[PDB]
RNA sequence: CACAAACGCGUCUCAGAGAUAAUUAAUGAUUUAAUCUUAACCUAAUUAACUCAUAAUAAAUCCAGCCCUAGAACAGGGCACA
């Protein structure tokens, strides 16, 4: 509370570093918290002059789940400018080729179109796999909960909970499987 | 004429400026802005987004209070629905008539 | 004190050379056919520095080979102390060979025009003729206009650019510019006859570049010769291995030899 | 609460002449092009490079000398 | 259960049918009432994609479909939870309900998409190149709309295209 | 074991030395949170 | 294969299967009844 | 072709993997038969595109003057053999 002007002011307007799990977790809601922490929109000391912005490290994106069959239908298309270069990629081509891509691209399109966009994301950092250097490694806070709660397979239920949970209905013994 | 837009423009500016403030600082508390202005308004408590943005970036302590008090409202506004009766009253739910 | 030599794997690739255009030849061959073949004459072959798989790419290493030599008073401050460190003059051109990390040489190791065999097939790489900023007629190729129907001062015009309702020109537009100074290359270049003491090596059709320029000799990378390094030296020609002194001239097994029989049909 | 990390190495000691030894910690410096400069600062500082661009006559003669300040 | 065993002795085929123990339902439904299995233990409006144990608990080994006439759901029910148990299978769950091959195991192939709510088959549905304008837009559709009277806590409506 | 007084910083000499100056400020009693000056007549 | 916006049996023998995202009734006493719903 | 060059009418070279739309059959329930499956599991025969291996550039702070098959200017390559 009682502290120098600098010290106040650089403890204010300090920068922080958020960890974002992508497994199991759609890219859409991914990027609306990463979009929210670059633009800096959870700090009460929030301005669009300042430069308030915060960095977000996502990994496991080669992890990314789709709802629905956008894997499928969703395209991305890009044009080389030249005649005859326009491409269509579906998702999951875009995805093979390279994991980061879709993540990159959801978080260009959720943040606002102004110039301080190219800086924000320049503050973005994605890495496909749980392989992450130890230099930004040392820089992590905190990390943000998913958004999604993945669902549990059958076999990763435990027997307990399966004994618990009463059987419905019963087959008949004469009936073959 | 630009000046006189951007003197009738500034009223918006800045209560939407002190709106995402104080939506950021209630999410910092995990509860959602629409639920925690309802919630002190039903406490009979007459803040504008100013004061409670002003409150939010200088005292951090006053506004987590406040936050705990709305989501205090909001529970007990939620217990009485559930429960659908009229003798069981909230402690904070009570209303003071004029004085 | 050489680097250990691996055996030659069929996934592995082969070094190449920086050699000199000399010019360009007939050569006859047993069926009766006539090629041209042009000279390429390495003169000095180095290897100046070596840069790690991981360190240039990931996949393959890279070998970097220096061309003929020049003089120490026309080049760099950093260039100098690089070849002093090295221990040999700097040289020309200076270039990088993709080769896998079994194919190794030590730098500074030399290299000869042996290090390819009669019957071969070679790529290369050199700046074309630079015929500077040319017309889009010489360029493109683009049909001029009537010499002499009325046509007025337009022969060499390249006409419309661009359609009315795009309101501009698409960047794949054809226009007059540079040309020639690039670079370039030939592949799938036969080899037929090797000069050991001169080292030249005989290459067929034409070689992009002009005459007494560096032109980057590698090995065909076209899948119909992937693997044809089986049978040549793997690491590189040593003339102290052998040590046996090859024939003057090497030829392939239809080059018609300056010395025949003056062969006729039967 | 973590432990305050500490870190006190001297590598440039000379046990022959430390009067050299104190420069040889001091006589370090580089000098790189603008754009290798800008590069390294945007890398460094986690920005864009048009940022560390320099600014013209027109914009620098129009920034008020003395602006107001609060607190 | 009944399971058919074949035995091979010197160019003899023996074919018989062998009965197993079988699960039987528990003895408190919440509403005894109930004719239907799933209308009586109040699982209506209730489960869904995620709901793995009851899904698997009238499924074939192989990941097929059960006889609505052996099972006894009602027909609305036993179209909800085959469409459920079709979006389980595309999108990963009951990974112990998939046949094994130990020929095709060994080929491995690009790593599965991780995907969820997914109402088509994955390799019968084109991408779409045109996508629509603002006013007329070609929806995407996510989960089946068998499920549209499920229980809404939060009360929104849940979003079938987009 | 005791917090008592606590700094931030760009280095951790820094934020040592304003954790220093805190608590020494602390002590002294002239804190943000300090009673105002008394300006009345007695 | 016919394409058509609706789909009919010629004969008793034809019969509907939903591919591809598509209906297509097959016939293989007379292959001419092959028809696809566009 | 009255320049040492340019030029064609003259000469040389021109490629591997994945992927698919339509359409074929295996295994299999709803619909214990069958059925290529907007049911899964791996399937195999498969258009053109499209990407990727592969290919090219990819050694920073000497540049007054003199040549160049390098070039509008600016740039670039050489000036130790002789
Ligand atoms: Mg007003
Ligand atoms: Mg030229
Ligand atoms: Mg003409
Ligand atoms: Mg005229
Ligand atoms: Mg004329
Ligand atoms: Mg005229
Ligand atoms: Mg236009
Ligand atoms: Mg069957
Ligand atoms: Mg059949
Ligand atoms: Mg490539
Ligand atoms: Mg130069
Ligand atoms: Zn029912
Ligand atoms: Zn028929």
């Amino acid at each position: 509370s009682s502290f120098s002007k600098a010290p106040q002011q650089w403890a204010t307007f300090a920068r922080v570093w958020y960890l974002l799990d992508g497994k199991m977790q759609p890219p859409g809601k991914l990027a609306a918290m990463a979009s929210v922490k670059l633009q800096g929109l959870h700090k009460p000391v929030y301005h669009q002059l300042s430069d308030c912005g915060d960095h977000v490290v996502i990994m496991n994106t080669r992890h990314i789940a789709f709802s629905g069959n956008k894997w499928e239908q969703k395209v991305y298309s890009s044009h080389t400018g030249y005649p005859g270069g326009f491409r269509q990629v579906t998702a999951a081509q875009l995805h093979q080729k390279d994991p980061v891509a879709i993540v990159k691209l959801a978080i260009y399109g959720m943040l606002p179109k102004n110039l301080h966009r190219r800086t924000m994301m320049q503050r973005l950092h994605l890495f496909p796999d749980e392989d992450i250097p130890e230099d930004i490694l040392k820089n992590l806070v905190e990390e943000l909960p998913q958004p999604r709660k993945v669902p549990r397979r059958l076999d990763e239920y435990t027997q307990e909970e399966i004994e618990a949970f009463p059987r419905v209905w019963s087959p008949p013994e004469d009936y073959r499987l | 004429v630009k000046c006189t837009r951007a003197r009738r423009l500034k009223k918006r500016s800045l209560r939407t400026l002190w709106i995402n403030r104080i939506t950021a600082a209630s999410q910092e508390h995990g509860l959602k802005y629409p639920a925690f202005i309802i919630n002190l308004i039903k406490c009979q408590v007459e803040l504008n987004r100013k004061v409670l943005a002003d409150l939010a970036i200088y005292e951090p302590k006053t506004f987590k209070s406040l936050a705990a008090l709305a989501k205090r409202r909001r529970e007990e506004g939620f217990a009485a629905a559930l429960g659908d009766g009229k003798e069981p009253d909230g402690i904070f739910s009570r209303v003071v008539q004029h004085r | 004190e050489p680097w250990p030599i691996h055996p030659w794997e069929p996934g592995s690739s082969r070094v190449g050379l920086i050699a000199l255009k000399l010019g360009m030849m007939p050569l006859w061959t047993k069926d009766g056919q006539k090629h041209v073949v042009t000279l390429l004459q390495v003169q000095d072959c180095h290897v100046l520095k070596y840069t790690p798989k991981e360190n240039h790419n990931g996949r393959m290493a890279a070998l970097t080979v220096g061309g003929k030599t020049v003089s120490h008073f026309h080049k760099s401050a950093s260039i100098l102390e690089f070849y002093q460190e090295l221990g040999l003059p700097p040289k020309q051109k200076v270039k990088i060979f993709n080769v896998t990390e079994n194919a190794v040489i030590k730098p500074g190791t030399p290299l000869y025009a042996a290090h390819f065999r009669p019957g071969q097939y070679v790529d290369v790489t050199a700046k074309t003729i630079g015929k500077g900023f040319q017309g889009v007629m010489r360029r493109w190729g683009f049909k001029g206009q009537p010499a002499t129907h009325g046509q007025t001062k337009t022969h060499r015009r390249p006409g419309a650019i661009s359609t009315g309702d795009v309101a501009r020109v698409w960047p794949g537009t054809k226009m007059p510019g540079q040309l020639g100074n690039i670079d370039r290359t030939a592949f799938g270049l036969k080899v037929w006859r090797i000069n050991t003491k001169h080292n030249i090596i005989y290459v067929n059709g034409s070689v992009p570049g002009h005459k007494n320029c560096l032109v980057k000799i590698k090995d065909s990378k076209l899948p119909a010769y992937k693997d044809f390094c089986k049978n040549l030296p793997f690491p590189t020609y040593f003339p102290d291995g052998d040590e046996e002194a090859l024939p003057e001239d090497l030829y392939d097994e239809n080059v018609c030899q300056p010395g025949a029989p003056s062969i006729t049909f039967t | 609460t973590k432990p305050i990390p500490r870190p006190d190495p001297v590598h440039n000691i000379e046990e022959t002449h430390d009067l050299v030894l104190k420069t040889r910690l001091e006589e370090k410096g580089e000098h790189l092009e603008q754009g290798p400069m800008i590069e390294q600062l945007s890398k460094m500082f986690f920005t864009t490079k048009h940022r560390w661009y320099p600014r013209g006559q027109y914009h620098r003669r129009r920034r008020k000398p003395n602006p107001p300040k609060d607190r | 259960f009944r399971e058919v065993v074949e035995i091979l002795d010197g160019k003899t085929t023996i074919i018989e049918g062998r009965i197993t123990e079988t699960p039987q339902e528990s003895p408190n439904p919440p509403n005894p009432t109930g004719q239907c299995p799933i209308c009586r233990w109040n699982l209506k409006h209730k489960y869904n994609y995620e709901d793995v144990l009851l899904l698997s608990q009238f499924i074939r080994p192989h990941g097929g479909m059960l006889p609505r006439r052996i099972t006894g759901l009602c027909q609305e029910e036993h179209l909800k939870i085959e469409e459920c148990v079709k979006m389980a299978h595309r999108a990963g769950l009951l990974p112990n309900h998939r046949p094994k091959l130990p020929e095709g195991f060994v080929p491995k192939s690009k790593p599965r998409l991780n995907r969820y709510l997914t109402r088509w088959s994955p390799r019968s549905v084109k991408p779409i190149y045109n996508k629509g304008h603002r006013w007329n837009k070609v929806r995407m559709p996510v989960g089946s709309p068998l499920l549209k009277d499920n229980v809404s806590y939060s009360g929104r409506p849940l979003l079938l295209y987009h | 074991r005791k917090l008592i007084a606590e700094g931030p910083g760009e280095t951790v000499l820094v934020a040592e030395e304003e954790a220093a100056r805190v608590a020494l400020r602390k002590l002294f009693g002239f804190t943000e949170n300090r009673r105002p000056w008394d300006y009345s007549k007695p | 294969f016919k394409t058509k916006g609706v789909l009919k049996k010629r004969c008793r023998d034809c019969y509907l299967v939903k591919r591809r995202g598509r209906w297509f009734i097959y016939c293989k006493t007379n292959p001419k009844h092959k028809q696809r719903q566009m």
